[PDB]
């Protein structure tokens, strides 16, 4: 569903 | 958003995505009112019955997004909540009375073709604009249909949808639902006699209801996506958090709290 | 957008 | 922020700032009575 985002925001 | 259309590039610079860190997910809609302040419906943050009670830690705000799903490298801006601000008179436990939440961003967001804040309505922008017959613009990445077993097709919008709904008369809003309505809310949508479609839906909440002012050429946030009964139902109307009636809470916080 |  | 928040609030670049009107802008305008 949701393209991964920079695991830096995460 | 039901019976809407895909938005246009930079058609709504203030739209904000309330993204759930994990599970990775869309929480609601929101709106950029500053480089640092973001408007949302309170209930996107706090809803006991669904057991909602997010710490700032739990969310990121995604501004300047056209796609729902993609992570838009160079156009979208993902933010961290510094502090959440909920209406003190917010009544979840009832009809959602004063459905308004503010969030302060750890840091200032950068304006771009895709990122820009909307205006907050002045007593006079409101008086003239917030009138029965007048059309608002509802934006979000929520359901395209009321949740149904029998519904076939993909229910989530690939791109942000846009729907234009006229302001309804209290009375009419009042005679439509057995819910206690208040002045903190409003209704928008096509009256039966009008045989037209389009409403916001589950997941659209938090999202702006904006009107363009002939008066001076700016876009103002009129309502926050709140609630309803069904989506695009015959005889039913959407209920918006009336921003202006609630503006002084808004200004009070932004004031002693930040920018 | 909660239903009643 | 407030009574007209920001300062250059609600002036969309691709549009207002660019004098481009979106597909569904006038629709709204017409509701404010009329395009007269």
């Amino acid at each position: 569903d949701f393209e991964e985002i920079p695991e830096e925001y995460l | 958003i039901v019976e809407g259309s895909d938005a246009e590039i930079g058609m709504s610079p203030w739209q904000v995505m309330l993204f759930r860190k994990s599970p990775q997910e869309l929480l609601c809609g929101a709106s950029l009112i500053s480089d640092r302040w973001v408007l949302t419906a309170a209930h996107c943050l706090l809803y006991p019955p669904w057991d909602k009670n997010f710490t700032e830690n739990d969310l990121l705000v995604r501004i300047g997004k056209h796609s729902r799903t993609r992570y838009e490298r160079n156009i979208e801006k993902i933010s961290m909540l510094e502090k959440i601000y909920i209406h003190p008179r917010y009544n979840w436990r009832e009809n959602l009375d004063r459905d308004i939440a503010l969030m302060k961003l750890k840091k200032p967001v950068a304006f771009s073709d895709y990122i820009h804040p909307v205006c907050l309505p002045d007593r006079e922008t409101a008086a003239s604009l917030l009138q029965a017959g007048y059309k608002g613009r509802v934006t979000g990445w929520g359901n395209l249909k009321e949740t149904w077993t029998a519904n076939v097709g993909k229910g989530q919008p690939s791109v942000l949808q846009v729907v234009n709904l006229p302001i309804v008369e209290r009375p009419v809003c009042k005679d439509s639902t057995r819910i206690r309505i208040t002045d903190n809310m409003f209704c928008a949508g096509y009256k039966p006699d009008e045989g037209k479609r389009g409403d916001a839906c589950e997941g659209d909440s938090g999202g702006p209801f904006v009107m363009k002012s002939p008066f001076n050429n700016r876009w103002y946030q009129m309502g926050i996506v709140s609630w309803g009964e069904g989506c695009d139902r015959d005889g039913k109307y959407g209920f918006y958090t009336h921003v202006f009636r609630l503006k002084k809470w808004i200004q009070k916080v932004i004031d002693q709290f930040g920018e | 957008r909660p239903p009643g | 922020t407030f009574g007209s928040g920001e300062a250059d609030c609600g002036l969309r670049p691709l549009f207002e700032k660019k004098s481009l009107e979106d597909k569904t802008e006038r629709e709204l305008l017409e509701s404010y009575i009329d395009g007269r």
